[PDB]
């Protein structure tokens, strides 16, 4: 039972995470209450590694939530886990998250985080064995990105032989506002590169475009976004979570799936998306789903998988159906799509299937990617930082806390050595 | 708790001290006893109007700040004016020699001798108070006192408090009311020596103020009373944000943030719509999309130049009373619609709003008509190119023949240095220009 350690910090990170961990809560059935109301034995059979033990003999889940601004905790609360989690590891900041690259990774909260380091060493050895570390927040600027990055820096520097990922959502210029994040992402997934292999790029703005346009919405709320992302990334880690074909382990996973040790950007897909709607739908068959799988806007990253090729691809089906027939459409996708992946890696197509289903759908099928496609956001995000640098925008802070401009130079350099390689490796 | 200091340099900025911290004092119900308003009556308030009063024994609220000039001839004028005991006597300087449009006169003469005890007094205010954010300065171009005086001091507080914003409330100067032609020498000599300290800057066009008080409030001879009660006014109507509750351009940071992109350009115009006369009861009446499609208009623009023919980079507003968002929200769309408005290619550019739950309120036996809707725009717009160029200009007019050069010589000034702020200047209208 290699267990994991849940890290997370930031205000969206929060927002994002409570939803995920009420949404794998309850399709593991355990009580808002931290008690095992299920309706199985297949759930506990070594689930732990999300899912701690208490004296009482109830469970505990393990997961670090911080931040700088002081009220966290107050927010935490606004679900259904707030004291669930345990209750003497919320370590809150003083200030806020202003949108400050530096004001959270060079001087101030850095103070802070050398006691979470402490806290998260002491949390780590009680377990059995360990599995690695996972993070969830987004590249959004203002303390969001700052500890994110810096604790990534010293978690790889203190474990080397353990596996990072990252679940950071990419900012994008038409959900939101506060235009100076193109700085702090651009930045921070500069060291990012270099300091984890394993990262899921939800795109916020690919999230707008389906679900205000084609999901009947008006105007999209920050719940609207946690309904679909924990959908999606909670299902990520069925596999972690379930006992199957593809048990792959987080090195594992990287070893089947992270090819350079670079170009590890996975684009995620769900095919049954759903707004927040009470009603089920009516059913929807096998092909149905396989194809709604492949479907462009369906995808949770910018860009149509069409327009590029893929490299290594993974897939959890989950529900009843035809087990075994599951490869007779998968290998027809292989033969009337060839174009789609590539010759330099065969057999790119991992597949597995899972019995459970998950909560409010009887179908489903989670997704996981990695293609060139994701090209194309970098160049988006390269651009709209690129045609504002030459005006030197704001960055007063950044220059006075303790950066330099050959610094924004070299990430851009770097933005533009991922694209080149993408773009190569495409050709 | 927070707070803030305000500086007072000069007799002009005296003058608008007295007349907006009158003002102040009426506007929060308080009194020129504030007796007390409905709190703790000691050490209470716990509102924002405490980032300004801070209670005595008495409750008294007394504003901690301070008022400077060279000469004790306003500054006494009005320390036995209608707010004696509102200040405490002998927290106001006097100077003795008059700075005399002299730049080099408030530089290296006369303000050198005496800046150590306006450090110290405003170092032990400091230490009175807990929660400091910044600064508000008051001083003018034209004068040697507002001028050297302000750059020099302001200068000590950049090197003694290299943290904390700062926000000059200047007066651009006009011939109208000229009292010198050594005002752009003045002008230029100090502003040369302000962006290295300078955070952001409000500075008010005489000519403007004065075809305000005409063309509008029907005035033909307008004394410093007119112009500085409307200045006051237009101030007010600014800094109601930091005075009363959390909304937009609540802190100096947030103001200079939502305002400044680049640390050079920090001149944002400024406007505010009721400038209604007076007792002439009604010929019309009041509305909130009136007066804010109205605002676009040159009419109130704090400062001559033509937005319409320039670049903007961000709209801030601010409203007093009669609140309701939805129409609010209905005259910005309708405003919205790009008749000529322009905006920056690279950013959002959305239009800010805060609204407030007062009315503004009018002096008790002033000129300045009653209403209860009101905006301050404040607009971040290039076009002041054109102003600080055409004060450019009149300045390299009158170094072909080395007018008045000697009598800024004589103090310790160099001939040279005035060629190398032109060409400051002339790169800072480059700036301007980069914009395109
Ligand atoms: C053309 O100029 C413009 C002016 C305004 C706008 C819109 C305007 N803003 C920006 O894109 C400016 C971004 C900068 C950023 C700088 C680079 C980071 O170090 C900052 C920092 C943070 C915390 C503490 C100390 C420093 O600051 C900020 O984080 C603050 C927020 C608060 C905390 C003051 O600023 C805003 O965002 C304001 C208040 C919210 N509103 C806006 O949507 C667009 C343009 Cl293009
Ligand atoms: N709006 C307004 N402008 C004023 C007022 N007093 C002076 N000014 C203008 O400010 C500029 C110069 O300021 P002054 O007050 O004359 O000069 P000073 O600061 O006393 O400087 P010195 O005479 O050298 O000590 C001129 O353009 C004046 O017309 C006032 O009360 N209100
Ligand atoms: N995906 C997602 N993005 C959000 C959410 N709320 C805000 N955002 C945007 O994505 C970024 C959030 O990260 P961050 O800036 O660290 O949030 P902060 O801690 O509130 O500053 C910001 O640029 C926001 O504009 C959310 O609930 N989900």
């Amino acid at each position: 039972m290699r267990e994991i350690v849940h890290i997370q910090a930031g205000q969206c990170g929060n927002q994002i995470g409570a939803k995920f961990w009420e949404v794998i809560s309850d399709e593991h059935g355990i009580d808002p209450s931290g008690n095992y109301v299920g309706d199985s034995d297949l759930q506990l059979e070594r689930i732990s590694v999300y899912y701690n033990e208490a004296s009482s003999h109830k469970y505990v889940p393990r997961a670090i939530l911080v931040d700088l601004e002081p009220g966290t905790m107050d927010s935490v609360r606004s679900g259904a886990f707030g004291h669930l989690f345990r209750p003497d590891n919320f370590i809150f900041g003083q200030s806020g998250a202003g949108n400050n690259w530096a004001k959270g990774h060079y001087t101030e909260g850095a103070e802070l985080v050398d006691s979470v380091l402490d806290v998260v060493r002491k949390e780590c050895e009680n377990c059995d064995c360990l599995q690695g570390f996972q993070l969830t927040h987004s590249l959004g600027g203002g303390t969001g990105s700052g500890m994110g990055t810096l604790l990534i820096s010293k978690v790889r520097e203190e474990y080397p032989d353990r596996i990072m990922n990252t679940f950071s959502v990419v900012p994008s210029p038409k959900v939101s506002d506060t235009v100076v994040e193109p700085y702090n992402a651009t930045l921070s997934i500069h060291q990012l590169v270099e300091n984890t292999d394993e990262t899921y790029c939800i795109d916020n703005e690919a999230l707008y475009d389906i679900c205000f346009r084609t999901l009947k919405l008006a105007t999209p709320t920050y719940g609207d976004l946690n309904h679909l992302v924990s959908a999606t990334m909670s299902g990520v880690t069925t596999s972690l979570r379930f006992p199957g074909q593809l048990n792959a382990d987080l090195r594992k996973l990287a070893v089947n799936m992270v090819p350079f040790p670079r170009l590890h950007f996975f684009m995620p897909g769900f095919a049954p998306l759903t707004a927040r709607g009470s009603q089920q739908y009516r059913a929807l068959t096998v092909p149905e789903l396989t194809q709604q799988m492949f479907d462009a806007k369906n995808m949770m990253a910018a860009c149509d998988p069409r327009h590029g090729r893929y490299l290594t691809v993974a897939t959890v089906f989950r529900g009843r159906m035809s087990m075994k027939e599951v490869d007779e459409q998968m290998l027809a996708i292989q033969s009337k799509n060839s174009s789609y992946f590539v010759e330099w890696i065969p057999n790119n197509v991992k597949v597995a299937v899972c019995d459970i289903p998950p909560r409010g759908l009887k179908m489903s099928s989670t997704f996981i990617g990695n293609s060139t496609a994701i090209q194309e956001l970098f160049k988006r995000i390269s651009e709209q930082f690129t045609a504002m640098f030459r005006r030197k925008a704001f960055l007063h802070w950044y220059t006075g806390e303790g950066m330099d401009e050959m610094e924004f130079t070299e990430a851009e350099s770097n933005m533009n050595d991922l694209v080149s390689e993408y773009q190569q490796y495409q050709d | 708790m927070r707070e803030c200091i305000s500086i007072h340099v000069g007799q002009a900025g005296v003058q608008i001290g007295n007349a907006c911290w009158e003002l102040y004092c009426l506007e929060h119900g308080i009194q020129p006893d504030g007796q007390m308003p409905s709190d703790k009556t000691i050490g209470g308030g716990d509102d924002s109007f405490n980032t300004f009063f801070s209670e005595t024994g008495a409750g008294k609220h007394v504003p901690r700040a301070v008022f400077v000039d060279l000469e004790p001839t306003v500054i006494d004028e009005v320390r036995t004016g209608t707010y004696r005991q509102l200040f405490h006597p002998e927290q106001l300087i006097t100077g003795k020699e008059d700075a005399a449009n002299n730049y080099a006169r408030g530089h290296y003469t006369i303000g050198k001798e005496i800046i150590d005890l306006v450090l110290d007094r405003i170092r032990k205010l400091a230490d009175q108070c807990t929660g400091l954010q910044g600064f508000l300065v008051f001083h003018s171009f034209g004068g040697g006192t507002g001028s050297g005086f302000t750059s020099l001091l302001m200068e000590r507080l950049s090197v003694d408090y290299g943290k904390k914003s700062k926000l000059e409330f200047s007066i651009y100067p006009a011939p109208q009311v000229s009292t010198a032609v050594v005002e752009p020498y003045n002008s230029i000599l100090t502003t040369h020596t302000t962006l290295e300290h300078s955070d952001c800057a409000f500075m008010v066009d005489n000519e403007a103020i004065y075809d305000i008080c005409r063309r509008n409030l029907d005035i033909e001879r307008p004394t410093y009373t007119n112009l500085n009660r409307l200045i006051s006014q237009i101030v007010s109507s600014i800094t109601a944000s930091l005075r009363f509750d959390g909304a937009l351009n609540v802190d100096l940071t947030e103001f200079q943030t939502n305002l400044v992109p680049y640390p050079r350009i920090h001149f944002p115009l400024a406007t505010y719509a009721p400038v209604i006369s007076a007792e002439k009861a009604y010929h019309e009446q009041l509305s909130v999309a009136e007066i804010t499609n109205a605002c676009f208009e040159p009419a109130n623009q704090m400062v001559k130049c033509d937005p319409r023919h320039g670049k903007y980079m961000a709209c801030c507003l601010l409203y007093r009373g009669d609140v309701v968002p939805k129409d609010v929200n209905a005259a910005i769309a309708t405003i919205k619609t790009k008749r000529s408005i322009q905006f920056v290619d690279w950013c959002p550019t959305g239009f800010k709003v805060g609204i407030n739950y007062q009315p503004p309120t009018v002096v008790p036996g002033g000129d300045l008509a009653k209403v209860q809707r009101a905006v301050c725009m404040l607009s971040n717009t290039t076009a002041i190119a054109e102003a600080w160029a055409r004060l450019d200009h009149k300045f390299d007019l009158m170094y072909a023949k080395r007018a008045f050069v000697h009598w800024y010589v004589g103090e310790g000034m160099e001939e040279g240095e005035f060629s190398e702020a032109r060409e400051d200047m002339a790169a800072l209208e480059k700036d301007y220009e980069e914009v395109g």
